[PDB]
């Protein structure tokens, strides 16, 4: 459907004005008719963009109420109503159980689904950014005539008119044009104005200069076209629809979640309808087959889990936020811990997005200056009487100014009212020599003549700010060369001096490093007029040359650059650390895009590429073998006649990845070639052309302060402060999270094991029930809520950024060896703690164990008050039972005291906890909560009526803790073989 | 005691039930003091 | 196969054998260690069966005896637990002087054959004759329920003092040796006959206390024979036997607590 979409446009620039006008039956200068217009308007349709069908959120809910657990819990829920029903018509039970827990476990089910629903969000507006960027009128000749006019009644075909200050309406192909330049960072990235005129340019119609696309703006001057696409079919129109369309996709996290669903889901009805008939087989009725399954149901299901997962979720993106990192998507928080690749745009993410001046060439030498925001670098040069004599002509020759009311904000980051290099040169000079404003005051300009298109250069005459001399100095800027064919002398440190071919050479030499930095280079120079020559009332004139431009002293270069933000090399390297790949993806010119590869380290030192090794062995390109090149430097022009299988193989062949002048549609093709070869893929961007790439990204990072609302719509992820860094962070926070949730998920399973069995031996035993169904949700619900939230707050074990990013296709969430730890063997320790308490209850009240076999047929039938004892004695019906449910509620009790040990051994996989240490405060918390909230579950009175929660003596409580130790030392005596040999024997098994 | 043994089948299970409830209050008072070094 | 080789198919079960083994070792550990803290004569508590239950014979359906006197097998199913209790206070069970006493043939005081010892042999119990249950196949109209109070090692069951009122006021008051039982129902649509010990409508003391089945295996604890010869028929009567006494209470719970919960209808 969108395949259409993932091409590049087909365009009628190289069509004459004439000629375009015929395609579109339209008039060059009265327009179209009203008629003809309303004509166009009901066979075209409007010019706007409709918004993709959504999925109801509705649908949306209950779609979770059916995924594995809630589907088996329904089961439960409904054969609790079942019992119930076959009850009140047989023998009429005036209880409440089935009704009561049928009711229970339908609410478990409803709550679980908002946990879920809250994970699962789509915050998804894409097409409504879109559609902000549509004028709300434009302005067009209809029979002769300008009238504005509701911007969706634009149609092709009419003639249409945009001056500095508005949004382009349609695409539209330039018939007229005055001055206009126009922002195309919608298709670009990149915001400097780019002219438009009627003559066609480039065979490439997102290049030439007589066309003008909808999305955009008009910076300056003034034009007229026209229309020849609306709405959807525009350029950016289909971006939208691309952006707007494309399928969101389960993430890595939810992928893992459905996994150990279906893992704990099979054992589950395996078990469940394994024992069910083996109940029938032993002779058992119907109306009791159907009372155990609920029981195994519940006993199975771990009500708690899913819930855990989303609160440690919301927890790590809670730390997130207060690191300026905004998550939109829960489940992103884990993605970027997966991640393997990052494909980056460069303008405005990689980069500052703002021209600064990088290197100043005075003295016959290269001067670095400090490029980074917040100036984190040192100083080059003060001494130097050349620079003195630099820095005025940059601040004099230079007509941009600060905006009013800024002086609170720091010097780079403030608006300024100019073109990018002379705010550059403004920023530069009032940083290092103070208030540029105070130059321009102390020496008054009286004459200039601003950089023109022929002459290549700007001058200025100001009055020397020297009261010994008061007179005229002149001075200019230009392009290199042609600031050189005007200059005599050099100041040399201070002193002039002749222009010998020597110097001359050095100019050439400084000059052709600083471009090759892939930097925009300038020239410097003054002249010191002669005062007889000219008086304190001499006048120049501009307009005709009244002064000598020639025989000019030369002072320096200056060259500049939009520089990567300051924290950018040192993230890109400690991602690459963490084996993960970064390929920049960027709509910028190549010898940009290549420079500031090397400058952050996307490209390291020493790797080429092809280009590279042809021009150093000056060989045919035909001749390099191209896998002796690391690197690659893809243009888009060349990515467009290449097949996505080739694609795929320069993603195969290549560590150091450069994609340069892109179309938004080509960077999601990249985004999708990457993931092709079974990649987990981030994507960082800021612009309107990231969108495409930030939806298909398995994670899509915008930046915050430089990012539009198109590019923060699409992504996943918010950089609030714009610090690149936080990339870094979130990676380690996605794989600190992924272990810490194999941790809570250990946990929460192994005390499945302990509401399993006791309902097996009732049935294979014939004894009184162990553990009752309330009991379960007690734990599951209740005490093992807190503790398995908190182990979200362990520390990491190990180095994590020093490991590879995980195999999603090897590495799982739940594995056997966690079923095998949890379920197999502390688990059935825990089981026993259960039991041993039970026979000591029974035991201490006169059943002993010998006498409990095969007695729960007398022991629950209602009509039998005597049941005889070990002892002798007689039992009515509800004597023995409130034993039982204080058998309940000490088994409950065991659960928790043999949770305490296995809270503590979940904290750590690898390490002793004489290593990690217990400074996780949240997990202290959990123990204490937990232990309270069973004392007063079982204390409290009016709980053994709406719980079966009966009190329990002292020594009850101490019942299972020789089990909750062994617990400890058992795991402990395990890990410490784990350390002391990474063979795998103990790994391989059991290591999470 | 000898016919006067009633002691025998009885239990106090009303300061288990006070004492019970201390303990689980302190004990959540414990937990809170831990939890909020720091929030 | 489907996890791993055979060589790891092995080396997981030589492990889940030994780790299984050792478990269940240590469990049967704990185990003995509990029973080695318990008592052989006594069980460590008594406060769950504390206050006595009063259990019958005519095992009910549901706290209830519905029948037809025109039927034979309508009461057949009330007989066959009837039988089964009395046919264990058969004379031919209680033979010679071991271990069985012939005891006051009327109501008498507590008997104390020492401690909860093996310092001596079986503890003698005192005989009981059925024949003392006069009246009571059984009443195939209007029914001989048996009544019972459950037996409790140490228990000395202790009547009420006539200090003040009562609810059968004096009548019979053998005040010092007899555990009164007394049914009801307002709704007196009935005619309650009482037969036991001495002709006392109670549990004679002597039997008292019990040793335990450890201490007194053949033992016998004393029967009341309740006979309803109602002059009604064709409705459900709810009838209540309570016992009174010092050391008996009840529950809304337990309805069996030093209580019965009967419903009688002949319907014939
Ligand atoms: C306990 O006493 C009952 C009294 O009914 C015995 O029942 C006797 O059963 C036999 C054989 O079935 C009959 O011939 C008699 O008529 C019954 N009564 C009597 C008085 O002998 C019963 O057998 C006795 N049980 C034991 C174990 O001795
Ligand atoms: C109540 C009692 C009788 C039930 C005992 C169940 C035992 C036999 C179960 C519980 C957990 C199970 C193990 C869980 C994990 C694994 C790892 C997997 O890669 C192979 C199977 C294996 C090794 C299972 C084998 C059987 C096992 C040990
Ligand atoms: C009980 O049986 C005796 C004979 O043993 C008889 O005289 C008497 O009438 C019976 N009592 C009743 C109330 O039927
Ligand atoms: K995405
Ligand atoms: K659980
Ligand atoms: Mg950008
Ligand atoms: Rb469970």
């Amino acid at each position: 459907l969108d395949e259409l979409k993932k091409e590049v446009s087909m365009d009628d620039h190289k069509l004459s004005l004439d000629e375009l006008h015929n395609k579109y039956g339209t008039d060059l200068t009265r327009g179209l008719t009203n008629a003809r217009a309303k004509e166009i308007l009901a066979r075209d349709g409007p010019n706007s963009l409709t918004p993709p069908p959504t999925t109801p959120e509705w649908i949306k809910f209950c779609r979770q109420l059916f995924g594995g657990f809630s589907i088996l819990l329904w089961i439960g829920a409904i054969l609790c109503f079942l019992a119930y029903g076959i009850q009140a018509a047989t023998e009429d039970e005036p209880a409440n159980d089935n009704l009561y827990l049928g009711v229970v476990l339908s609410t478990v089910v409803i709550v679980t689904g908002c946990f879920s629903y809250y994970q699962e969000a789509k915050s998804s507006r894409i097409m409504d950014s879109f559609k902000n960027m549509v004028p709300q009128q434009a302005l067009v000749i209809r029979d002769g005539e300008k009238s504005t006019i509701n911007a969706e009644f634009v149609v092709a075909g009419d003639l249409v008119e945009v001056k500095g200050g508005d949004r382009i309406p349609a695409d539209l192909r330039i018939i007229s044009a005055h001055g206009c330049k126009v922002d195309n960072s919608s298709l670009t990235g990149e915001s400097e104005p780019q002219t438009r005129s009627p003559e066609f340019s480039s065979e490439n119609p997102l290049e030439t200069r007589n066309i003008a696309f909808f999305s955009t703006n008009c910076v300056e001057g003034t034009a007229r076209g026209v229309v020849v696409y609306t709405g959807d079919r525009t350029v950016m129109g289909r971006i939208a629809t691309l952006a707007s369309g494309l399928e969101v996709g389960r993430t890595p996290i939810a992928i893992e979640i459905e996994h150990f669903i279906h893992i704990i889901t099979g054992v589950a009805v395996f078990l469940g309808v394994s024992f069910f008939i083996l109940s029938l087989i032993l002779g058992y009725s119907w109306l009791e087959a159907v009372i155990f399954l609920i029981g195994i149901i519940v006993a199975n299901v771990p009500e708690g889990l899913l819930a855990t997962v989303t609160v440690c979720l919301t927890l790590t993106a809670k730390r997130m936020a207060r690191k300026n990192c905004l998550v939109k998507n829960l489940e992103a928080v884990e993605t970027l811990g997966s991640t393997s690749t990052i494909c980056s745009d460069k303008t405005g993410t990689l980069t500052q997005n703002r021209m600064t001046v990088a290197h100043m060439w005075f003295d016959n030498q290269i001067h670095e200056a400090d490029t980074t925001e917040n100036q984190s670098g040192a100083a080059f040069d003060k001494t130097s009487a050349t620079w003195s004599a630099l820095s005025r002509i940059a601040a004099l020759c230079n007509r941009a100014v600060f905006q009013a009311g800024q002086d609170n904000v720091p010097i780079l980051k403030r608006s300024v009212a100019g073109d990018a290099s002379e705010s550059a040169l403004l920023k530069c000079i009032e940083l290092c020599c103070g208030s540029v404003q105070g130059m321009r005051d102390r020496n008054p300009k009286i004459v200039e003549i601003p950089f023109n298109s022929t002459n290549k250069y700007q001058l200025s005459i100001h009055e020397n700010e020297k009261s010994s001399e008061s007179r005229y100095l002149l001075v200019m800027k230009g392009a290199p060369e042609r600031i050189l064919d005007r200059c005599s002398t050099i100041l040399l440190n201070g002193a002039e001096e002749p222009l010998k071919e020597d110097m001359k050479e050095a100019f050439q030499n400084a000059y052709l490093e600083l471009g090759g930095l892939g930097e925009r280079v300038l020239g410097f120079c003054h002249f010191a007029l002669p005062e007889d020559k000219y008086n304190e009332g001499y006048p120049f004139d501009a307009d005709e040359p009244n002064f000598p431009t020639t025989d000019l002293c030369f002072v320096g270069l200056m060259a500049m650059i939009d520089p990567p933000r300051a924290a950018v090399p040192d993230a890109v390297g400690k991602c690459r650390s963490a084996g993960i790949k970064v390929i920049m993806v960027t709509g910028d010119h190549p010898i940009t895009a290549k420079a500031i590869a090397k400058g952050v380290g996307i490209i390291s030192e020493g790797n080429e590429t092809i280009e590279d090794i042809a021009a150093r062995l000056n060989i045919p390109i035909g001749q390099v073998n191209p896998r002796d090149a690391k690197a690659c430097v893809v243009h888009g022009s060349d990515l467009k006649d290449l097949s996505t299988e080739v694609l795929d193989d320069i993603l195969h062949y290549h560590t150091e990845i450069v994609f340069a002048r892109t179309s938004p549609q080509q960077k999601l093709i990249i985004v999708e070639g990457c993931q092709r070869q079974g990649a987990i893929v981030a994507v960082t961007g800021d612009g309107v052309n990231d969108s495409p790439a930030l939806k298909k990204a398995d994670i899509g990072v915008a930046m915050g302060i430089s990012g539009s609302d198109v590019s923060k719509q699409a992504a996943d992820m918010i950089l609030l402060d714009d610090n690149f860094a936080s990339i870094v962070t979130g990676v380690e926070e996605g794989r600190l999270i992924f272990d810490n949730l194999k941790k809570s998920i250990a946990y929460t399973l192994t005390s499945n094991i302990p509401e399993i069995t006791p309902f097996l031996v009732f049935i294979i035993g014939n004894v009184p029930l162990p553990l009752g169904t309330v009991t379960i949700l007690c734990i599951d619900l209740g005490t093992d809520m807190v503790p398995a939230i908190s182990l979200a707050y362990e520390q990491a074990e190990s180095d994590i950024m020093k490991r590879q990013p995980r195999n999603p296709k090897t590495d799982k969430l739940v594995n056997e060896r966690l079923i095998s730890m949890a379920y197999g063997q502390i688990g059935m320790i825990q089981a026993l703690g259960g039991f041993f308490s039970y026979f000591v209850i029974l035991a201490e009240n006169g059943f002993l164990p010998m006498d409990l076999i095969g007695k729960r047929v007398r022991w629950d039938d209602r009509w039998i008050s005597d049941v005889e004892d070990s002892f002798g004695q007689q039992w009515t019906y509800e004597q023995r039972k409130i034993v039982e449910f204080t058998c309940h509620t000490s088994f409950f009790i065991s659960i928790v005291v043999v949770q305490w040990a296995d809270l503590i051994i979940c904290k750590t996989r690898r390490n002793s906890i004489f290593q990690q240490g217990m400074k996780n405060k949240i997990l202290i918390f959990g123990l204490f909560e937990e232990t309270a909230l069973a004392a007063f579950l079982s204390y409290c009175p009016g709980t053994d009526v709406a719980l079966r929660m009966y009190p329990l003596k002292p020594s009850w409580w101490f019942c299972a803790f020789p089990y909750s130790l062994i617990i400890f030392l058992y795991d402990e005596m395990r890990r410490f073989i784990i350390r002391r040999s990474p063979g795998g024997w103990v790994e391989q098994e059991t290591y999470y | 005691e000898g016919p006067d043994n009633d002691e025998r089948f009885t239990y106090d299970y009303y300061r288990l039930r006070v004492v019970g409830l201390i303990v689980a209050a302190v004990l959540c008072v414990i937990g809170i003091i831990i939890l909020l070094a720091g929030k | 196969f489907l996890g791993r080789t055979g060589s790891s198919w092995f080396k997981i079960f030589l492990f889940y054998l030994i780790f299984y083994g050792c478990l269940a070792g240590i469990f049967i550990g704990t185990i003995q260690v509990l029973l080695l803290t318990l008592s052989d004569f006594e069980p460590k508590y008594q406060d769950r069966v504390a206050p006595p239950g009063l259990s019958h014979a005519p095992y009910a359906i549901k706290t209830e005896i519905s029948f037809s006197i025109s039927n034979p097998k309508s009461y057949e199913s009330f007989v066959k637990s009837m039988h089964k209790l009395m046919d264990l206070y058969n004379e031919s069970s209680q033979a010679g002087n071991s271990p069985f006493e012939d005891c006051s043939d009327t109501p008498a005081d507590y008997i104390k054959r020492g401690d909860l010892d093996d310092s001596q042999g079986q503890k003698k119990a005192c005989r009981f004759s059925r024949m003392w249950l006069k009246n009571c196949g059984y009443a195939e109209g209007k029914p001989c329920v048996v009544a019972k109070l459950n037996r409790i090692i140490g228990f000395y069951p202790k009547p009420l003092k006539n200090t003040t009122d009562l609810p059968e006021e004096l009548q019979a008051n053998y005040n010092q040796y007899v555990l009164p039982l007394r049914c009801a129902a307002r709704e007196k649509i009935g005619s309650i006959e009482y037969f036991g010990l001495g002709g006392y409508a109670g549990f004679p003391l002597q039997y008292y206390p019990y040793y335990g089945k450890r201490l007194q295996k053949k033992y016998l604890q004393p029967l009341l024979a309740i006979q309803f010869t109602n002059l009604t028929q064709n409705m459900e009567l709810r009838i209540e036997c309570k016992v009174y006494g010092e050391n008996i209470d009840y529950s809304e719970k337990d309805r069996f607590r030093g209580r019965f919960e009967v419903k009688i209808e002949v319907k014939s």
